[PDB]
């Protein structure tokens, strides 16, 4: 039943504030030292802070010295990270980790909550089809897709014909244009014969903006 | 700041292999070493505490050893569930440190990219900006090179590439280039074409399309 | 008894003798020749029956003992040699010991009483003595008695491997730890520990406390060997100092032995600080 559910993670304007929250369940939170560990999108792991079993002694990275504050609440089964003066560099997924001992290894990690730190406003995505009118010329195979421009923040979920069609689908990892707007694209590669007979919709969902979209892709 | 540094950074191996990863602290850290597995879009998981000890629920094919400033995660008889990034961490002294990670990939025969291209939807062209895509499907290894020519004028620094994690079934990569123009600029020119050098293909393949 | 038939009178220990019957060997083989020609008797494929007759010969010739000469090439007759006989030997050599124990590999009551006669003469159980003894019967050392072990020179402790000290019970390791602690006190730290490590079965509280201060890194296995009585009066501090990072695995042995008692003897408010989640103790204040 062991579950660490981090939350509070969202978008923040630089120099802004934000407080995170790891909800423990299926352990004696009273009797364990926790830490925060963060991971830059597509870089490695970094320790951020750490609270004792008392709440008394608190350690931090020089990176976050006196901008962050680790707190705990054994009553409410919660661990907190206050974060002020946030910069671009603090954008990451923050994992709340449970040590198997004070001065030990982190033996359980949370699914982890994402913090984006940018001035860019929450934009829901424009969606656009990639018609396979001249990808059928591949012979036996025909590639078609849809394309998710001008969106922020991360992430978006793209499934095809309502999660039903799954085999030969490639949702590519998002980039980020000069606009400072992330830009994604998903394709799926299918027999040429099916085109027209079988209808193909891609289903975009952008939780940040509430924007979700079903878009159909057809050659002619 | 104790510097941890791993070797290698990237390692391709086949299933049922004995793979050795290295970790090397800048300073003595006795036995205060740990190992962490991470598979993409998921949280890290504990393998090893105290340089040697297995965490619980972890296969025994996982064997940590070492002390002082030299350590060795060794995965005997590799499984498919073991192809992942591996992270060594010191908890001798604050600040706590992980290494770079070690992307452990599946190994296999080469594969030519299947290559496609996609003019802009007139849906997009109404709004303004106008974006051509070039899809490389299943290939090996990752190193391909998309290169956009428009009316035989190499376009530089106006296309963002992007690549899948190695597949589960085909253990193979795919790629997407995204040549962004203006409405006007798209209107102005005729032939578009991504030229695609890869090891698998003998000569640079170049799929092409003309406006209308 | 009887006289030897014509011709059968053995002038040399040849192969022919394997064909002579029990009684023919009794009569025809000169005892004095057997002693001087003892080197050859190994090769000659005699039966057990036939050897009983060759044993009893030499018994007559030396009814007070046995020259090291005979003892050297005694061959396969060691097994037939009753412990009583051996209790009165002047062996005084390592190569003859080796010789006798090689065939002994091919308890054993004879083996025991022989070894006791080599040391009983040699005066002390020396390094090189115990080196070759364990090369045939490693658990020898942990086969001996608490009292017996006192005679061992501390210098000899060096010859011991960890292998030996698996069959060793407490009341033995008691007598063994002191000696090692003298043999290994010309050392410190990353040196001292490797050596002393096996013997900590004997080690009392006071001696464990000192080790903590020397920033030694112990494991849970080694800890589970420490005397129950010697664990009880250690702080949560001194436990976490010994075990260092291996403390993580201590949760597992909560309801075991050395630490079971320790946990109960400690306040809940003390344990909590270990970040392990151990239960049992005094909730004070
Ligand atoms: C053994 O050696 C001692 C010391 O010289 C000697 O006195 C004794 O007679 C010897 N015993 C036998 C049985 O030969
Ligand atoms: C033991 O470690 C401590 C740090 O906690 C430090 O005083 C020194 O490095 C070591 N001291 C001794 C006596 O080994």
């Amino acid at each position: 039943e062991v579950q660490l559910l981090e939350s509070g993670g969202g978008l923040v304007q630089p120099g802004g504030s934000l407080r995170l929250s790891c909800a423990a369940s299926g352990l004696t939170f009273r009797s364990y030292a926790m830490t925060w560990v963060r991971q830059a999108p597509g870089k490695g792991l970094e320790w951020v802070s750490g609270i004792s079993v008392s709440g008394g002694i608190t350690y931090y990275a020089d990176s976050v010295k006196g901008r962050f504050t680790i707190s705990r609440d054994n009553s409410k089964n919660t661990l907190y990270l206050q974060m002020n003066s946030l910069r671009a560099e603090d954008t990451a997924v923050y994992y709340c980790a449970k040590r198997g001992a004070a001065v030990g290894s982190f033996d359980y990690w949370g699914q982890g909550t994402l913090v984006t730190v940018s001035s860019a406003s929450t934009k829901g995505p424009s969606v656009f089809p990639l018609a396979p009118s001249s990808k059928s010329t591949s012979g036996g195979t025909a590639a078609l897709g849809c394309l998710v421009k001008d969106y922020f923040p991360e992430p978006v979920t793209v499934s095809w014909n309502s999660g039903a069609l799954t085999s030969g689908v490639h949702t590519f990892p998002a980039v980020l244009q000069s606009s400072g707007l992330y830009s994604l694209s998903s394709v799926v590669t299918v027999p040429s014969s099916s085109l027209g007979t079988q209808t193909y919709i891609c289903n975009v969902n952008h939780k940040p903006s509430n924007t979700k979209v079903d878009k159909k892709v057809e050659p002619k | 700041d104790i510097q941890m540094t791993q070797s290698p950074s990237s390692l391709s191996a086949s299933v049922g292999d004995r793979v050795t990863i290295t970790c090397r602290s800048s300073q003595g850290i006795g036995s205060w070493l740990a190992w962490y597995q991470q598979k993409p879009e998921k949280a890290p998981q504990s393998l090893i505490y105290a340089a040697s000890s297995l965490q619980s629920g972890v296969p025994s094919r996982f064997s940590g050893s070492g002390s002082g400033t030299d350590f060795t995660l060794t995965i005997s008889n590799l499984q498919p569930e073991d192809f992942a990034t591996y992270y060594c961490q010191q908890y001798n002294s604050y600040p706590l440190t992980f290494g770079g990670g070690t992307k452990v990939e599946i190994k296999r025969t080469v594969a030519a990219p299947s290559v496609f291209i996609f003019p802009p939807s007139d849906e997009q062209l109404k709004s303004g900006t106008a974006s051509v895509v070039c899809l490389l499907n299943n290939f090996y290894p990752r190193e391909a090179k998309v290169q956009w020519k428009v009316d035989n004028a190499l376009q530089s620094g106006n296309s963002q590439e992007s690549v899948t994690e190695q597949d589960s079934k085909d253990s193979t990569y795919s790629l997407s280039s995204t040549l962004t123009l203006s409405k006007a600029d798209y209107e102005k020119h005729k032939v578009y074409a991504c030229e695609v050098t890869h090891q698998g293909l003998s000569s640079p393949v170049t799929k092409s399309f003309n406006r209308g | 008894k009887t006289a030897c038939p014509s011709g059968k009178k053995a002038r040399e220990i040849d192969e022919s003798l394997i064909f002579y019957k029990k009684w023919e060997l009794e009569a025809c083989v000169d005892a004095a020749l057997l002693a001087t020609q003892m080197d050859r008797v190994n090769a000659i494929p005699f039966t057990y029956e036939q050897l009983d007759v060759l044993k009893h010969k030499l018994d007559e010739l030396y009814p007070q003992g046995y020259p090291e000469s005979v003892i050297q090439h005694l061959g396969y007759l060691f097994l037939k040699m009753s412990p009583e006989d051996i209790r009165k030997w002047n062996v005084t050599s390592l190569e003859t010991l080796k010789a006798l124990l090689e065939v002994n590999k091919g308890p054993l009551p004879q083996v025991a009483t022989l070894i006791d006669r080599f040391v009983k003469g040699r005066g002390q159980l020396d390094k090189d003595t115990l080196d070759t003894l364990t090369a045939f019967y490693p658990g020898y050392l942990c086969s001996l008695s608490p009292e017996e072990l006192s005679s061992v020179p501390p210098s000899s402790i060096w010859a011991v491997r960890p292998q030996d000290l698996d069959t060793c019970d407490p009341r033995q390791l008691d007598v063994l730890y002191p000696k090692a602690r003298l043999a290994f006190q010309n050392m410190n730290g990353s040196e001292y520990f490797v050596k002393i490590q096996s013997f900590l079965g004997g080690a009392p509280t006071e001696d464990l406390k000192a080790l903590s201060q020397q920033n030694v890194s112990m494991d849970l296995a080694t800890f589970m060997k420490l005397r129950t009585d010697a664990v009880l009066p250690l702080t949560v501090a001194e436990v976490q100092k010994l075990l260092g990072p291996h403390v993580e695995g201590l949760k597992a042995e909560e309801r075991h032995r050395p630490v079971r008692d320790w946990i109960l003897r400690q306040r809940q408010d003390d344990l909590d600080t270990l970040g392990l989640g151990l239960q049992g103790g005094i909730p004070n204040g």
